[PDB]
């Protein structure tokens, strides 16, 4: 019976917990608190603007998130950022997604 | 007298929204008497040109077409061929351009492939190519940028589309882009854009430097705080 | 005929780009299925020579692949039982084939389990007198697997139904991906037939874009149609039996489940 | 009359391993009585002629006239004139054969890339680019082996030259082989064979494996605090 506490989608912390059961006895049962962490290791301080650098610093504040930028992707929300795409002399500002199979129109 | 009709490009469709059709005419001497008018399925003329290109270095001449058709009108798939009645050809002729009907519609797999390590060891040049496979129908156009503004067309070149040999129905291009080697030294966000039919926003952006493909070294930082929770 | 309890204690969907050995020799038009495409069957090196030094590890290694594979495709197709069933039936005979060296996968797993099941069985069967190639080894043991991925099966969501393979491994593989393709391509012909029926055939907005869309699904199902269609032709000659039946007559006849009429496939591919 | 006698490609001269002269008539009704033969420098005649047919749809003799001489010979400037006897025409058709010294001489720079890591994390193919950069004669072929044993010719794709922006006199090319996945993660090793005029041994082999483009260093550093 694991009970998942918090769980930040954009940021995969998944904080869960469990009571391990031992043999019957007054009570030494380890109480325990789960977290799965997934880093990146490719994401930038702005998952959708491809223009800032490669992040080194990975910030996991676990009260912050139990109760602002992230590091990793949504699957059901969309990231759209704004990109310039040039034919000739003039240019039209047009639209594009940074992850593909994310949430294209149904 | 021989004519040459280039289709109009998706990119052209969706950044113009107004598809232009031209055809020119190599091997025509310079006479000024060109009236193209384009001509839809049916026997009836639509719309006739607006500019034409005059100077050559070569002193001849091109009769250069423009039409303004909807664009459904366009995906529909009619013919279009544009009736040339200049004075210099001897005998009216016909070229046959549409729409192929039959072709797929398959989401291409852009992929960004970074430069290899031997060409950044010999120190003069580094060249970036993308990786943009299984797209139908065989149209494709890509851009390159450096940290959002767009770099200028002669800096890099897009390949021929072929089929693919795993998959006829599918399409692959490639596109390098040619930059030098201390560009690539504390390198700067360098993308491939590329418009077409099947992307789900009809754009997508992949994007590389030194650090992200195929790094050196992976520099991390992990820090964790109140472990302990609330 | 549910498996014992202590044996199961112990045990994208983009049809073109796959990998076909010799694809312009032989196999020209052949697609294969996202289910074996994702296939959860990836035999090396290091866990043939990790499994080759005690006995029983390398078939206990392929029921494990085989129980995980079930519950994947249980896990997947979770809302319909009849699809899940005939995902498992197709992946058990494709797992199968693969065994017996049959698979036309370029995948270096296909060539080289059936090289790794023959060092295997000679290595530890020289006097056990059981057989020892491939063939002959699936032939006996084809009830063992089936019994190990019905247990991988069953634990997804504990299931009472139970099926036997009922004759599918000694189809070809290519007869199996051909009845897949036409089972779906059948379901999703029936569902956007109904609701151009219900929109368009009594708005026009509505119409429109649900033309657009059947003429893209279209488009890409009449090329891998044709595709389909001259593989079979190039592969008929060899068996009598599929020798004189043209390929929608043949879905529409001897495929029972593939649910195929006059109308839902030949009266929109064939014309 | 239509003798297009295009000289044979750097790829065809080592694709067969041999130097097959084309001399070919177009758009001409077949005819008998032709005597073609070549004729070189110090007037040397030595020829072999096959693949000879009457009837064609376009009406167009064939007169393929394919004869195996040494590639020194071309080296040297022989100049091989094809001489085609027809009977409309009493003078022979010359039509020379040579290499159009004067060009440049840049050897290709034969880089080959990895795959990309998002396309083998989909774990569906493969795809190893082969990208062949600056030669000026634009005359390249491209063949893959794998343990030293080629493939087969339709699993690989090569693209035909085209110039490049920045350096106009130097061509550049590209070539996939598209293999599985797993194939990849097997530990194979693929080379990538570059023929050209300009390099000193007229070939040029690379070889890619999984360890060309691994992350050498990893710096992960677990930190953990109580405090805020
Ligand atoms: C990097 O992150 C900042 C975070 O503030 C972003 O800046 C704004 O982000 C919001 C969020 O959608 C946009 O609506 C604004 O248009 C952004 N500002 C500008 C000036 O574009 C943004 O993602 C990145 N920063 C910049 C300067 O691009
Ligand atoms: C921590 O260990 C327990 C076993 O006592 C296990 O059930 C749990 O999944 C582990 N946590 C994680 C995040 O794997
Ligand atoms: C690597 O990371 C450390 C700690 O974040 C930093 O001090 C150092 O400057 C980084 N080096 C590079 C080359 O990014
Ligand atoms: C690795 O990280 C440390 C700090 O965590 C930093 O001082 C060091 O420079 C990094 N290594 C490299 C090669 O930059």
């Amino acid at each position: 019976e694991r009970i998942v506490l918090v769980d930040n989608k954009c940021k995969c912390a998944r904080i869960t917990s469990r009571i391990i059961r031992s043999s019957e006895d007054p009570n030494e049962d380890i109480v325990e608190r789960n977290i799965r962490i997934i880093v990146p290791l490719n994401n930038r301080e702005n998952i959708s603007d491809p223009t800032s650098p490669l992040r080194t610093r990975f910030v996991y504040h676990l009260s912050d998130l139990c109760k602002e930028t992230c590091y990793t992707y949504d699957r059901n929300k969309c990231y759209t950022a704004v990109v310039p795409l040039v034919y000739g002399g003039e240019t039209k500002m047009v639209e594009t997604a940074l992850t593909p199979d994310a949430c294209y129109p149904d | 007298i021989r004519v040459f009709a280039i289709p109009p490009s998706f990119a052209s469709i969706f950044l113009t929204k107004s598809t232009k059709l031209t055809c020119l005419v190599t091997d025509l001497t310079t006479y000024d008497s060109v009236t193209i008018s384009w001509t839809r399925q049916n026997g009836e003329a639509v719309k006739t040109h607006t500019n034409i290109s005059e100077s050559h270095p070569n002193a001849t001449f091109s009769a250069v077409g423009e039409a303004s058709i909807c664009e459904d009108d366009w995906n529909s798939g009619e013919r279009f061929t544009c009736t040339v009645t200049h004075t210099d050809l001897p005998s009216p002729l016909k070229q046959t351009i549409s729409r192929p009907k039959g072709v797929a519609l398959h989401r291409p797999d852009v992929y960004l492939l970074p430069p290899a390590r031997e060409q950044l060891n010999l120190r003069e040049s580094a060249t970036i190519t993308c990786l943009v496979t299984g797209f139908s129908p065989a149209d494709v156009f890509v851009q390159w940028m450096q940290r959002g503004q767009p770099l200028s067309p002669e800096k890099y070149v897009t390949s021929a589309p072929m089929p693919e040999p795993q998959a006829p129905g599918r399409y692959f291009a490639h596109s390098i882009l040619t930059v030098s080697e201390e560009e690539w030294n504390t390198g700067e966000t360098y993308t491939c854009v590329v418009a077409h039919e099947a992307l789900p926003n009809r754009v997508t952006e992949r994007t590389v430097d030194k650090s992200t493909g195929k790094p050196t070294l992976y520099n991390v930082s992990l820090v964790m705080s109140d472990t302990a929770g609330t | 005929k549910c498996p014992t309890e202590e044996i199961c204690k112990d045990f994208r969907n983009n049809w073109l780009g796959s990998s076909v050995k010799n694809f312009s020799s032989d196999n020209k038009g052949v697609l294969v299925p996202p289910r074996r495409q994702s296939l959860c069957l990836r035999i090396t090196l290091q866990d043939f020579r990790t499994k080759k030094k005690k006995e029983g590890d390398f078939e206990k290694f392929i029921y494990s692949y085989a129980s995980s594979e079930a519950r994947k495709l249980r896990t997947i197709h979770n809302n319909n039982l009849e699809k899940a069933h005939q995902a498992i039936r197709y992946s058990f005979a494709d797992i199968g084939n693969i065994i017996r060296g049959d698979d036309m996968m370029d995948t270096p797993t296909s060539k080289e389990t059936i090289t790794y099941l023959e060092k295997v069985l000679k290595i530890y069967n020289e006097n056990n007198d059981k057989p020892k190639d491939a063939k002959k080894w699936w032939t006996e043991n084809r009830h063992h697997v089936w019994e190990a991925m019905m247990c991988g099966y069953q634990s997804a969501q504990k299931d009472n139904q139970c099926t036997g393979y009922g004759n599918i491994d000694d189809i070809p593989q290519f007869l199996r991906w051909f009845r897949e393709w036409g089972t779906y391509v059948c379901e999703e012909s029936e569902k956007n037939m109904n609701t151009l029926k219900a929109v368009c055939f009594p708005e026009n907005e509505m119409c429109s874009s649900t033309l657009k869309k059947y003429e893209e699904w279209y488009n890409k199902r009449k090329t891998e149609w044709t595709e389909q269609s001259i593989k079979y032709n190039n592969d008929k000659i060899n068996y009598t039996d599929i020798k004189t039946l043209s390929p929608s007559e043949y879905l529409i006849e001897k495929c029972p489940e593939c649910k195929c009429t006059k109308k839902n496939l030949q009266d929109v591919f064939e014309l």
